[PDB]
């Protein structure tokens, strides 16, 4: 085989935009996102030396910047993660993306089991323990590039009927088993309802890892497959267990029963039907199915000219809402481009040193505003031919449409077991 | 000595007439400037030749005795002849008509007529040894009605027509001067004055002859010249000519003095407002200017000669007569001949040859005999016909042979622009008083005449700077220095800088690849704003890139060039910026749905172009009434982009009320 | 509490071709400050920078690295001439805070520095060296690596003592030429005078004309005038204007025998014209180093406030006779002109009545004529100016500037900090205008109105958006 | 895959000594033989594909402290010393010492090394090969091979025994860590 093919390959291997590699503290490639794991050792051999070079003289490499594309390094006890982006993402955001990849590797196998298998032998190849399960960690970046829950660090609740949500959440609330901690009923990356063990608290990073777990593989759709998962942000020590009933065979509405012991398959799997039955006989199952028929609400419903998209998050509760991104942002590239803009405003209005409470950007493209206060973070995105008066008017009109239609698009009462 | 050595020339077409011989008496009338040649012998055949007169006035009269003096009235209508000691005859002169001589004798019987002065077309004064008698002629009645008179002792008289003043020497020493003016046929008294006498020897009493006084019209003012010869002593400062200012109102004041640095005889003249003096002993001519800065001793202003003494240019009399067939050479007239007599102004008569000349000043030769371009310009800004020679100086001041230092150019331009500014101020004041409602019959409202000195930017652009810039001989830094020096003089005398001067500065600044210089002259507002200048800059976009932007903001500073900004932005493809601009002024309702998104597929984000069509009716749909465009602006044809369309836009809700 | 500001940790210059073989690695380093560092540490830092370049050339072989960030330093690279890399290692701020246990601890504030300020400072170091000492490779072809190293040491070992990175800010990202506002008449008078002089001094080849340390005219090109202006207003004018503030007892003013008929007085070369053996030590600059590569003696002649910079060609050595003649000629003319411009500026300042301090503190820069204006920076000392507003707002302006450049179009970013200070910034028509408004309880529309009002007051003849 | 560290000695084409085997210029300079060169190859060893990731460690005392880190998780350390030089043979018992103190693998007494004697083509040999062989035998039978990096002879078999013994070792690693 002539070197022509390798030349065409490596000449087109570097224009990819979000190269992510994750390697072990020895220099053995754990994960490579857009390249073969074999060549991109030698390269990525460099990647550990550069870290272990600056680690000699009581320092640490933290990032490299060309003009056009950052290169971010992040260190965790058994793994170093390096991300060669090509976007307008400050070093912090790329570090968050890498920390998500790492918390993901933590979810595939416990984080007190990595420290152990790497304190026993630093030679340990980790690409044959978490082998095959790459598309659990290879799509998480795609969700990071299209779905805006990550940049916002909050779960996007489904806009369900005001009362129907209480009925479905009650049907959930009744089926409380002892070997249970959280009961989560999500519908295609959106949170219908949740009931946690009393006086307990979930972390959105864990919820997003479960979102990725489910959306990644297709097995979850056939039948109840009882699987283990560790939620790293909640309890990094030991495993939890959960199983996945995709309730209606045509639609997508999965409930999550995360449990505390491994062989309780039946004691908690009874809760599947003990929950489904009362809901289905209430008739509320039909209203749930109907709301599921169209779970995304467009932006025209707001009745605002010069308005292409928005995000709204309530600091009081911790969830957020957003219409379907549809009008110009349909191409899977423009979707990330728009997504990167709210990333910009979210980082720029949450710089713990210098915080802002109103932004505005009138560019040669979508021109956006970003309001922030004690109760809610409101980010918008207009069409560039929008006067500041029109934007400051839309920012009160939309807020009125939200406060009026709030109880429909949110989850107002936290349900406890 | 070549022609480049003399400056005083004679007339190219002189007046040749029958020479003076004991049979044909010759006289001259300075008032009309006509020479009379009368062949006596009973039938006095009189021929009259003037400078303007195309056909000499030839006629016959009778010999009623010896002719003493002869003069015509104004318009040459009435003839008057003194042939006797007390009786002067007159004839209502109609050519080809027999006229009856009517005789008038002076009122005072024992008064002897020295002559007469045709003060106007119908009034005349008679000067007698014992006074003056002013009458008016009644030709159809053939009588003289005595208007006024005054009896006074007189040595002699002198008359100035253009100022219409008679002057009488009364005292036996002839150093007391009684003047009288005449206006509108009315006599008026002018105050008496006195002439200081120079040191005299104890061999005689110096008598001030008729030939020691003269009258002149210099810069419109009346001056009395007295030729004072410094008698030969060890402190002999040479002879001089004193100009007593004789005002029409007020006392005659000694004002100017002219140093000759010579002794002997002199013949005076006034040519083009200059006082010319000929020293006949050595055949030299000296010109004095009265408005050139002269030595002011706190009392009177003394003036050296302007140029080094020279002789009048040797003249070549054109051959005339029936013998002109043979190849005979021209006759050079005897320069400074003792037969040369002078009459004010600028008239020299030669009886020995019978010629009449009006001395003229050439101006080309003074480009050489006077190098101090400051004084040279101070001198050429007073003479008439000074535009060709001033332009020749200004263009020779920049040739590589005589390239002059820069303060010299600054001073020259300052003087030219002082004249120009004076003319512009006069014209503006005239036009303002004209729109202010003052009539033409007002003696103050006369349109200011643009003299030959005034050199506007058109002249200094056609004759000086265009060829000078295009010659490509001078070091380009010198060229730009001279250009910015002109522009500095202009902007200093508060004149408007014609835009073509700026186009010349830009042409030069770019042709020698000086671009940051253009940037600085644009930034500091030396090349002021315009539409053509903006076009030129924008055209320069290829060589010096920021020029494009340098053009654009120029257009913005115009506030009267919107559509130009719009087309240049469309050219630069800043469609969004053009749109956000036109929506700024207010034309966003009058714009055409065609151009902004027919020039769409050339940037290919068609909602970067179709944000707008619905928006095009988001403003003004209420006026027309349809979701998609109707032929209001032919747009009904221009619905052709909804082919590859993405999403669901598809129409405007046509708000109708 | 301790806030350790940033400070120049190190600076070096290497060339990865020199000493291509091992045992000759020390030949890569052409300069290293401080020089007291152990040789192995020198080669380790040089190896690390060269490794980072060789690394980020794996992903974009045309755009090598531009800065590396760490916990205790940010290291900014630069390649001014082919294979002659410069590196500046700055230290991050430190917050040293006393703990309740009695042990104050250091926290490295990792994200407080702006890449643009210090990359600009590094390119400014190179361009100042280029002005005053040639280029890197021309010096090579002239006299080998030994001459190169000697020139580099002798210049930088002294220059780097005047890099006060503790006070670098946005105005260093700019690097502009603060101009002097003049009308048609005075500016054309200045052109007339400059042409007079240059023609009556036929060896004078280039000219600049500064007033009150604010440029007016510049005969040089554009790239070679900003460096020379920074040099004139940082290292030449302050030292020679300080004696008039230090008094008669100064060791330099005492040897300054002035002239009575004209205030003219040199600033470089023979500074006292009466000592008949005064030396003509004129600084010697290099201009147009790309195409014609000219070497010119720089003669700064300063009247009352104005200051002409004559540039004589290299070989034409000015004799002290030349300097006496030049003073005799220029002194009266330049005194007249300086009095003219001073009177005009005073009268124009009085014509603009004492309106209250304009409540918008702005900053303006024009990417083409490199004009630059600011009312947030107060001249406490003429060498470097010190700001007049909160440091928080300055870092906010830094972040805004860093958010701008990503596309070169008509952009605008408005912001409200938690102190309720409004911060506006526009970038359009190759110009950047940042504004600060201390308007509490405002809204977006009133703030846009205020920026419109300032733009109409000062930049009305300067393209901008509403 | 096998992380193999190749201890050498500066002076013998340290910048062109290893580039015969890997057959490609992946490794050039990135802290390479000024730090450590990084270069890889796939080997067919007992019908199993092994990925040798190769770290040539520069012997420069100025660039040595990076050895504590570069030795983490070593699958085989290969000692390259010159047969024409007696000094790098005297040092052969000091080669293993620093490597065992810094790398510190779990079972050092049996950790696989390989001794390589380069530059056999050059005449005037100073170290009798039997001297190095006796060193190896007294050192718990560390395999040794004579090779010529300018001739590329027999080095393939050196990597062969590397990969075979270290494949035994890596099966052992996976067996212990589970």
């Amino acid at each position: 085989t002539t070197e022509g093919d390798e030349e065409d390959a490596t000449e087109a291997w570097r224009l990819h935009q979000k190269h992510v590699f994750v390697l072990s503290e020895a220099g053995k490639p754990v994960y490579s996102r857009y390249g073969s794991e074999e060549a991109l050792s030698s390269t990525m051999g460099v990647m550990v030396a550069l870290v272990s070079f600056l680690e000699a003289d009581k320092n640490a490499i933290r990032s490299i910047h060309a003009d056009g594309y950052k290169v971010v390094f992040v260190r965790r006890s058994p793994l170093v993660l390096v991300a060669v982006a090509r976007t307008r993402q400050s070093a912090q955001e790329l570090a968050q993306e890498l920390l998500y990849i790492y918390y993901q590797i933590l979810s595939l196998l416990t984080g007190a089991q990595l420290s152990h298998i790497f304190q026993q032998k630093q030679n340990y190849d980790l690409r044959r323990l978490l082998s095959g399960s790459e598309r659990i960690t290879d799509n998480l970046l795609q969700l990071m590039a299209r779905d805006p829950s990550f940049l916002m660090g909050a779960a996007r609740c489904l806009p369900l009927a005001a009362a129907v949500r209480d009925t479905v959440s009650a049907s959930l609330q009744q089926a409380r088993a002892r070997s249970l901690v959280f009961s989560i009923l999500l519908a295609r990356n959106q949170l219908v309802a949740l009931v946690r063990r009393k006086d307990q608290f979930l972390h959105p990073i864990d919820l997003h890892l479960l979102f990725n777990l489910i959306s990644s593989s297709s097995s979850f759709r056939e039948g109840e497959a009882w699987t283990p998962v560790c939620l790293p942000k909640f309890n990094a020590a030991g495993f939890f267990h959960a199983h996945i009933s995709y309730l209606e065979p045509d639609t997508d509405l999965c409930l999550l029963l995360v449990s505390t012991d491994r062989e309780d398959f039946f004691a908690v799997s009874d809760c599947r039907r003990r929950f489904q039955e009362r809901l289905r006989k209430r008739g509320a199952h039909l209203a749930l199915r109907e709301a599921l028929r169209t779970p995304y609400y467009s932006v025209a419903q707001v009745g605002i000219p010069d308005l292409r998209h928005f995000l709204y998050k309530s600091k009081s509760s911790g969830l957020f809402t957003s219409p379907e991104i549809e009008a110009p942002y349909t191409s899977e590239e423009e979707q990330e481009r728009l997504l990167g803009l709210y990333q910009y405003l979210h980082s720029r209005a949450h710089n713990a040193s210098r915080p802002l409470k109103t932004i505005y950007y009138t560019g040669p493209n979508e021109n956006l505003l970003a309001w922030v206060t004690g109760a809610f973070e409101l980010y918008m995105c207009y069409s560039p031919l929008g006067t500041k008066a029109s934007a400051v008017s839309a920012i009160h009109k939309l807020m009125r449409w939200i406060r009026k239609e709030e109880d429909r698009l949110f989850i107002l009462t936290p349900l406890t077991y | 000595m070549g022609e480049e050595d003399y400056y005083l020339e004679l007339c190219e077409r002189p007046v040749q007439f029958e020479k003076a011989n004991p049979v044909n008496c010759v006289f001259f009338d300075e008032a009309n400037k006509q020479v009379f040649a009368v062949r006596s012998g009973g039938a006095t055949g009189v021929v009259v030749k003037g400078p303007d007169d195309r056909n000499p006035i030839s006629f016959r009269m009778d010999d009623k005795g010896e002719v003493k003096c002869i003069k015509f009235s104004l318009e040459n209508k009435i003839l008057a002849v003194q042939r006797t000691s007390k009786t002067v005859d007159f004839c209502n002169f109609i050519p080809d008509n027999s006229q009856l001589e009517y005789t008038q004798e002076c009122k005072t019987k024992n008064a002897n007529i020295l002559g007469f002065c045709w003060t106007s077309s119908t009034e005349i004064v008679f000067i007698t040894d014992q006074g003056i008698e002013f009458y008016q002629v009644l030709p159809e009645k053939r009588s003289l009605k005595l208007l006024k008179s005054h009896n006074l002792n007189v040595n002699w008289y002198m008359y100035c027509p253009e100022s219409a003043v008679i002057l009488l020497s009364t005292t036996v020493l002839e150093n007391v001067l009684q003047p009288f003016h005449f206006r509108a046929g009315t006599m008026s008294k002018l105050p008496k004055f006195e002439i200081e006498l120079p040191a005299a020897p104890k061999s005689t009493k110096p008598s001030l002859s008729e030939r020691d006084i003269a009258m002149a019209t210099i810069y419109g003012q009346l001056y009395v010249l007295f030729l004072r010869h410094h008698s030969r002593t060890s402190n002999s400062t040479g002879a001089e000519v004193v100009l007593y200012h004789l005002p029409r109102e007020g006392a005659c004041k000694k004002m100017h003095i002219l140093k000759l640095n010579r002794t002997g005889k002199f013949a005076l003249n006034v040519v083009d407002n200059l006082v010319v003096v000929h020293h006949q002993d050595t055949e030299t001519s000296v010109i004095f200017d009265i408005k050139l800065r002269g030595e002011f001793d706190g009392s009177v202003t003394f003036h050296h000669p302007v140029l080094p003494a020279r002789s009048i240019q040797p003249y070549q009399i054109p051959i005339t007569g029936p013998a002109a067939v043979t190849s005979q050479s021209p006759v050079p007239c005897k320069l400074y001949s003792s037969s040369w007599i002078v009459f004010q102004p600028d008239i020299i008569i030669s009886a020995s040859q019978g010629y009449l000349w009006n001395l003229q000043v050439k101006l080309e030769p003074i480009v050489n005999l006077l190098p101090d371009k400051g004084r040279l310009m101070d001198f050429l800004l007073q003479r008439k016909e000074c535009k060709m020679v001033i332009l020749s100086v200004c263009s020779q001041m920049l040739s590589e042979s005589d390239r002059a230092s820069l303060p010299v150019i600054a001073t020259v331009f300052d003087k030219l622009n002082h004249e120009y500014k004076k003319y512009l101020d006069a014209e503006q004041s005239y036009a303002m008083a004209v729109e202010a409602g003052q009539s033409r019959s007002s003696p103050l409202l006369k349109r200011p005449v643009r003299t030959q000195a005034v050199l506007d930017q058109s002249d200094v652009y056609t004759h000086v700077l265009s060829a000078f810039v295009e010659k490509k001989e001078m070091p380009h830094k010198f060229v730009i220095a001279v250009l910015m020096e002109y522009i500095r003089s202009l902007n200093q005398f508060q004149i408007a800088v014609q835009h073509y001067l700026h186009e010349l500065v830009i042409k030069t600044l770019v042709q020698h690849n000086l671009f940051y210089m253009l940037h600085q002259f644009l930034q500091y507002h030396v090349l002021s704003d315009s539409k053509p200048l903006a076009c030129l800059l924008l055209s320069l976009e290829s060589f010096y890139p920021p020029a494009h932007q340098l053009s654009l903001d120029m257009l913005k500073r115009l506030s009267t060039a919107n559509d130009e900004i719009v087309e240049v932005l469309l050219s630069k493809h800043q469609v969004l910026a053009a749109l956000r601009f036109i929506r700024g002024i207010g034309g966003h309702d009058n714009i055409s749905a065609r151009k902004f998104l027919d020039a769409a597929k050339q940037t290919e984000d068609n909602m970067l172009f179709y944000t707008i069509f619905r928006f095009f009716e988001q403003r003004n749909q209420r006026l027309r009434g349809s979701p998609n465009f109707t032929p209001g602006e032919h747009c009904e044809e221009h619905v052709a982009f909804f082919k590859q369309i993405f999403g669901d836009q598809a129409l405007m809700r046509p708000t109708t009320f | 509490e301790k806030q350790f500001p940033p400070a120049l940790l190190s600076f070096f210059i290497y060339n990865p071709r020199f000493g291509p073989r091992e045992g000759q690695e020390e030949n890569k380093i052409l300069f290293y400050h401080p020089n007291e560092v152990e040789k192995n540490e020198k080669i380790r830092n040089v190896g690390l920078c060269e490794a980072i370049v060789q690394f980020t050339r794996t992903f974009s072989p045309s755009k090598p690295a531009k800065s590396l960030h760490t916990q205790k330093n940010r290291q900014f690279f630069n390649e001014p001439e082919e294979n002659f890399w410069m590196v500046m290692v700055v230290r991050n701020p430190i917050i040293e805070k006393q703990s309740k246990d009695g042990k104050p601890v250091i926290e490295y504030q990792e994200e407080e520095l702006l890449d643009k300020v210090y990359s600009s400072v590094l390119r400014q170091c190179y361009s100042m060296y280029k002005l005053f000492n040639g280029t890197f490779l021309k010096a090579m072809e002239d006299g080998g690596v030994k001459l190169l190293k000697e020139r580099l040491e002798k210049f930088f070992h002294r220059y780097l003592q005047t890099l006060h990175l503790q006070s670098c800010d946005l105005l260093d990202i700019f690097g502009g030429i603060s101009f002097f506002p003049l009308d048609k008449m005075t500016y054309l008078k200045i052109q007339s005078f400059i042409n007079r002089m240059e023609e009556s001094l036929n060896i004078v080849k280039y000219t600049a004309f500064l007033y009150n340390d604010q440029l007016i005219w510049s005969g040089l090109e554009q790239d070679d005038m900003r460096i020379l202006y920074k040099y004139l207003t940082t290292s030449l004018f302050p030292r020679h204007i300080e004696p008039e503030l230090a008094g008669r007892d100064s060791p330099i003013r005492a040897e300054m025998p002035g002239n009575l008929q004209h205030y003219g007085r040199f600033l470089t070369g023979p500074l006292n014209l009466n000592d008949p053996d005064a030396k003509c030590r004129f600084p010697k600059i290099f201009v147009n180093t790309d195409d014609t590569y000219e070497e010119l003696h720089l003669i700064v002649y300063k009247a009352m406030s104005a200051a002409v910079c004559f540039m004589i060609d290299a070989s034409v050595h000015p004799t002290l006779d030349f300097c006496r003649r030049l003073d005799s000629i220029v002194g009266p003319q330049l005194t007249v002109l300086a009095s003219d411009i001073c009177e005009q500026f005073n009268i124009n300042k009085r014509m603009s009545g004492s309106e209250k301090e304009p409540q918008f503190k702005f900053i303006y820069f024009n990417h083409m004529n490199l004009a630059e204006k600011s009312t947030v920076h107060m001249r406490k000392t003429p060498s470097v100016s010190l700001t007049s507003v909160h440091p928080d707002l300055m870092k906010i302006l830094g972040d805004i500037n860093s958010d701008f450049t990503r596309v070169d179009e008509d952009e605008e970013i408005i912001v409200k900090a938690m102190s309720d200070y409004w911060v506006v910034g526009k970038k359009s028509d190759r110009r950047e205008l940042y504004v600060i408004l201390n308007q509490k309880n405002a809204n977006l529309i009133e703030v846009n109105e205020e920026v419109k009002k300032l733009c109409a007051t000062q930049f009305n003849n300067i393209f901008f958006l509403d | 895959l096998l992380k193999v560290i190749i201890l050498g000695d500066s002076g013998v084409g340290k910048n062109s000594l290893m580039n015969q085997y890997v057959n490609k210029k992946f490794s050039n300079q990135y802290k390479a033989t000024i730090g450590a060169d990084f270069l890889t190859k796939e080997v067919m060893v007992d019908d199993r594909l092994v990925t040798m990731q190769i770290w040539d460690t520069a012997g420069q005392e100025r660039f040595q402290s990076l050895g504590v880190a570069f030795y983490r998780g070593a699958d085989c350390c290969v000692l390259v010393f010159d047969v024409t030089a007696p000094n790098t043979f005297k040092t052969l018992d000091s080669w293993r010492d620093e490597f065992l103190i810094q790398a510190s693998p779990r079972d050092p007494e049996n950790f696989p090394f390989v001794v390589l004697g380069n530059k056999i083509d050059l005449e005037n040999r100073q170290v009798a090969t039997k001297r190095a062989q006796a060193w190896c035998y007294s050192k718990n039978n560390i395999p040794y091979f004579e090779t010529s990096a300018k001739e590329a002879i027999n080095v393939e078999q050196a990597f062969q025994t590397i990969a075979r013994n270290a494949l035994k070792q890596e099966t052992e690693v996976e067996l212990y860590n589970e």
